[PDB]
């Protein structure tokens, strides 16, 4: 029994060890009393105010789209504090754990985003911080270790599987199951049970709103589209779902093709895996003919998983929003592309929904469109290994 | 059939509790399980509890997820996993053989054809890891259907309702949780909860056998001495499997000898 | 003859080649011509805040004063677009380079921001920038040197004198003197010849701007004292100047004390130099008993540079602001600090002005001070720098 | 003293102009500087532009760079840099001596005694690069009251202000700028600007000497046809000090064989 839906349509739902069942619930029952809380909602938007530096710019770039009929701005999530969106939902799971009696907090990371929300959080609000991260994630997503560690965070490496994040999600969860009683799992996408995609989704939704806001001053009408990446799915359902209700509004979200969905190496399940029951919920994912769950690929650590949000399952299913999949070297022109031509280095994530936006105006160029792309990340965290594939490529 | 129904009767009436080891399908490769299984048979196993390779096993600590990986080096697949079943129950008329499963793995290609199939080759019991009763409806129903026994979790802090409704809807035996966590030899559980004990024979549930974290016979006696009809022990074999892998006369040896002695504490 | 006072009391002036006396005065009436313009005024008030994401955080640090009685606000430039306060300065000096007809930008650096900024701006104004950088600060401010490669500017690493900041503004500067007929040199601090000390003052002046009106509106009155540190100036006078008026405000500056000012090992010329002529001004330097300029020394780069601009070094000689010095030890305690107690990493060069600000705190306890430090940038640059040292530490 | 007006009134009444090298006092060495300047002067050198070594030099490219820093290896400071220019004069009473000067090494510890100490061992002529006109009442004042003549620049897009004032202002020679830019012999300046020439003959300035990127005998002779009463060379002439560091008979061979192509030069 729950307060609230755990499905979207087929997919969602609480598929757990029963032993985490109670601690699923108390977080649910303690999300729907802060949501009514005013002290708590007073405190959480003292934080995202006046700590992460909401709201963040929305800036239109004239020079990307020059010569086409294309208008494209881009929400900046990359100016919050920390460098991504993922500081939105940490702040508000944080007053969570407290509001419930926790000091400690677990956490898994891939992009090393959730992570350095994790500890910036933990240090701010007095709690006790340990974060898995994949060990090929370690090496790829660097400066975000040093940050978590200077902060105070514990990092631990997890060797398993692709040591990427499906092991360091793995490793949360089974910690979690031992430590629930002091330890809040700090969940830092859009998946896993009930509630985290409702959670996620209702402390990232200000992006959307503030995008509404944004574009209603700077443009006087809602936009054709919204675009945005998909790893969980978290950054993406912030932005969707103050316009899910405005029908005329694109909802387009972006997965990772890896060296191309023909090749296996990818993290596309929503349009290329099949539907299993993995890491709590009923969702798409990247699975054998047996079963088993697939590893997943991508030149960016925050897409790298094999399967994706529950909510996004839905409004595909529907037909509410649309998915599509964009390549490493698409996402690494895009990036390319920003850096040269706006002056924005953006994560290499952020850089798939770029990617698909400028196939957008380049496969049209004659179609009056005005598009909005959520740029979750600043790309500090991916210069090096950006620099190290120009750098083998002869560039 | 009535598989755990007849071996807990044939228990009571010899005033002993259960011994049942937990080992994975096909570690560390098929021939060398079978043979492992028929030790642990021999020595005094009163029932099974047998692990499908599975590629994230989120209940098991690294001693068995070590063990899914050595049967995954040696090519071991769900399908090879039944042929191996229709093996030991074919050399095995009524011992009780209960698998432990990941939703996936069950759900994967259809509820109601996994069951059909644990039907087929004579399993009794299935124990899907990470489907709480909240979500069971479909996975107990399709196992009623078969006949098999769908096996549900008392964790230590279980409410009420919990007890009514693991007492209603399970079959076989109720899994008694020692403790949080999961599995792993290491982590001792705490002695079984009479309270949880005494609810669930109130509420006629299925007996009790207590895992996670048993693995030493003076941990049997107190959870047969608390009133369970027995217990489980997993990490604690699998830990003799892999010390043994190049001596496998030895790791024969030195499972007879552990499962004889945790099978004399449930005597107690 | 000039629009505008070159001097500040005696510090100040324009001592350069005749050469560039032209181009100076051009700057100057620009200047003059863009401060006046409604049309210049909005372009740049859009662009800080659409782009850059003005207005910053001013946030409150309740941790790092338990148990005292001070009360601690923290100016958030170090949440800017680029990660400091100088994006605000080469925004307002790349339009005025586009006004003059200018289309290639010269910029010294040594911390790497100011040379991030002036590729920034260049990459979305349209300007080709080539950006001097002392081959030490190549080395331990590399990350930055990656993000302005990234973003198409040209940097070239200097291997002369001490290989930081001075000779990095010695070969922009000799460039200039042969390319000004296109290029403009962007300054990136409140030094060198006028127009230069002025321009940036006015354009980062919006700093202390926006402190007054958020201090007002969560404290009902204005700081008892703010803080910054010093390099060349340009943090401190955009914090101070609009204070400069307020008589009750201490305006505290902060100069690098390097391994102690006893050694010599420092960049602490206001009060520890001499006045002399270098860099285009009359002001404060480190030099020889025979009036050769010294090497100075910090741990932080943007810090690192034997003289000061000309109105601090008059501010100080009528007592208007107090200069105090921060050792390399100091500084990095402070860094710690806020990393751990606040889950903010700051620049080294801000970790200047904290710890002088935890100095007063911890000196006084039980003074009661409201404080403000500009937190001039964020850490990312300094993560590998602070870790090694730690390492090498036995942390 | 009138060193200058007298060599230009002697070059005048020979129809000829001026050849002026520079080099850096103390590269690369005291002694070896000494025997430098008296090769030059052997040579047929008109004047002298000395530089004083200065740790950061802002109007000089990397060939002077690399003199100062030669200079600073060998430990020379301006105390040593006068008893240099005390020894050159005693040799060579009227040949006039000009100093190249950045600002602090003026302003260091007094103006006034700056210009004093240049009085007392016999130099003509003082040119600091990095005062502008607009900035230089106190120099141009100190230099006058101790009898120095103070050296401004004429640039290549001088206005008719500046053309005035350093007319006005200047006295000995005026430095015509041949470029943009630092010094350097690589980059080679423009002709003389005869528009410039004949402004600065109309405003009744001192003669003018062309200076940055003279390197040839042909740009000399091209400043001299244009009206420019000569020409200065530094890079060029450093440059010869640079190749030939470890051969110093051999240097002095070449720098002889280059002052006197150049002075021919001048005659054309
Ligand atoms: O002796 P240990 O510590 O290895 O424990 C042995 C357990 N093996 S098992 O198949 O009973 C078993 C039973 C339940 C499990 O998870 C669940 F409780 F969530 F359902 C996992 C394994
Ligand atoms: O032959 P080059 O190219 O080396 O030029 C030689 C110049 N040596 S100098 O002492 O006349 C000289 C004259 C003026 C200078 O700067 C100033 F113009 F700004 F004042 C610098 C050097
Ligand atoms: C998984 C991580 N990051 C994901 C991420 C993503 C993708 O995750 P969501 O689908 O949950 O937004 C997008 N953009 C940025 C900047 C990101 O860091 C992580 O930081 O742990
Ligand atoms: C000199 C540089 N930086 C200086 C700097 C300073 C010191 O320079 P000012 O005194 O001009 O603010 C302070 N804080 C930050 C974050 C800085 O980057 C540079 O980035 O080129
Ligand atoms: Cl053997
Ligand atoms: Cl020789
Ligand atoms: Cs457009
Ligand atoms: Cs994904
Ligand atoms: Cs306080
Ligand atoms: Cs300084």
């Amino acid at each position: 029994t729950t307060l609230l839906n755990p499905y979207f349509g087929e997919f969602g739902g609480m598929y757990v060890p029963q032993i985490l069942m109670p601690a699923l619930n108390q977080l649910e029952e303690a999300f729907v009393s802060a949501q009514k809380d005013p002290e708590f909602q007073a405190q959480f938007a003292d934080l995202l105010k006046n700590y992460a530096g909401r709201p963040t710019a929305l800036t239109k770039c004239q020079n990307i789209t020059a010569g086409t009929r294309t208008t494209l701005y881009l929400k900046r999530e990359d100016l919050l504090h920390g460098g991504a969106h993922k500081t939105n939902q940490v702040l508000g799971q944080a007053l969570l754990a407290k509001r419930m009696g926790k000091s400690e907090i677990i956490a898994e990371t891939g992009a090393g985003q959730h992570g350095v929300a994790s500890a910036l959080a933990s240090a701010l609000l007095g709690l006790k911080c340990r974060i898995y991260m994949g060990a090929k994630d370690v090496e790829r997503q660097s400066p975000n270790v040093f940050r978590m560690r200077l902060m105070g965070a514990e990092v631990i490496p997890v060797h398993s599987g692709s040591a990427t994040l499906k092991d360091a999600c793995n490793e949360a969860l089974r910690d979690w199951s031992g430590s629930y009683e002091t330890a809040h799992y700090m969940l830092g996408t859009a998946a896993g049970p009930h509630p985290y995609p409702t959670i996620v989704r209702e402390f990232q939704r200000m992006i959307g709103e503030e995008t509404k806001a944004q574009i209603l001053d700077k443009e006087g009408r809602l936009p054709d589209a919204v675009i945005a990446c998909v790893g969980g799915g978290s950054n993406a359902i912030g932005m969707f779902a103050d316009f899910i209700n405005d029908t005329s509004v694109g909802l387009i979200g972006v997965e990772p093709g890896g060296h191309g969905i023909e090749t296996g190496e990818h993290g596309a399940p929503l349009k290329h895996g099949r539907v299993g029951i993995y890491f709590g919920m009923k969702a798409p994912m990247m699975q054998t003919a047996d079963g088993q769950i697939e590893e997943s690929y991508s030149i960016s650590a925050g897409l790298d998983f094999p399967s994706v949000g529950p909510q996004h399952a839905y409004l595909n299913s529907i037909g509410r929003a649309d998915y599509v999949s964009i390549t490493d070297d698409e996402a690494l022109e895009a990036f390319k592309t920003l850096c040269r031509h706006e002056g924005i280095i953006p994560a290499l994530e952020s850089s798939h929904a770029l990617a698909h936006a400028l196939k957008m105006m380049r496969e049209q160029p004659e179609k009056e469109q005005l598009l909005v792309v959520n740029l979750s990340g600043r790309g500090d965290k991916d210069i090096f290994t950006v620099h190290d594939i120009l750098k083998a490529r002869g560039e | 059939m009535e598989r755990y129904e007849n071996l807990f009767a044939q228990l009571n009436d010899r005033r002993e509790g259960a011994f049942v080891p937990f080992v994975t399908l096909g570690d560390p490769g098929i021939e060398q399980s079978l043979k492992i299984i028929d030790t642990l048979i021999d020595a005094g196993a009163d029932a099974l509890e047998l692990g499908v390779p599975f590629s994230d096993p989120l209940a098991d600590g690294p001693t068995i997820q070590n063990a899914n990986l050595r049967a995954f080096a040696a090519g071991v697949t769900p399908a090879q996993c039944f042929e191996m079943l229709a093996l030991i129950r074919e050399k095995h008329p009524t011992i009780p053989i209960g698998l432990l499963m990941y939703a996936n793995l069950v759900f994967n290609n259809g509820i109601d054809a996994f069951y059909a199939r644990c039907e087929q080759v004579g399993v009794d019991s299935v124990l899907v890891a990470d489907v709480p009763v909240e979500e069971s409806a479909p996975f107990r129903q399709a196992a009623l259907r078969h006949n098999i026994a769908p096996i549900f979790i008392c964790p230590p802090n279980a409410d009420d309702d919990l007890l009514r409704q693991v007492a209603s809807y399970g079959r076989g035996y109720t899994y008694l949780l020692s403790r949080s966590g999961v599995t792993g030899a290491e982590n001792r559980g705490a002695l079984p909860l009479h309270h949880l004990i005494e609810k669930l024979k109130e509420y006629h549930a299925a007996p009790a056998l207590q895992g996670f974290g048993i693995s030493s016979p003076e941990q049997v006696s107190a959870a047969v001495r608390a009133g369970a009809a027995g217990a489980i022990s997993g990490s604690a074999i699998v830990k003799i499997i892999e010390k043994n892998l190049a001596s496998p006369k030895q790791m024969l040896a030195e499972l007879r000898s552990f499962v004889s002695a945790m099978k004399a504490a449930s005597r107690a």
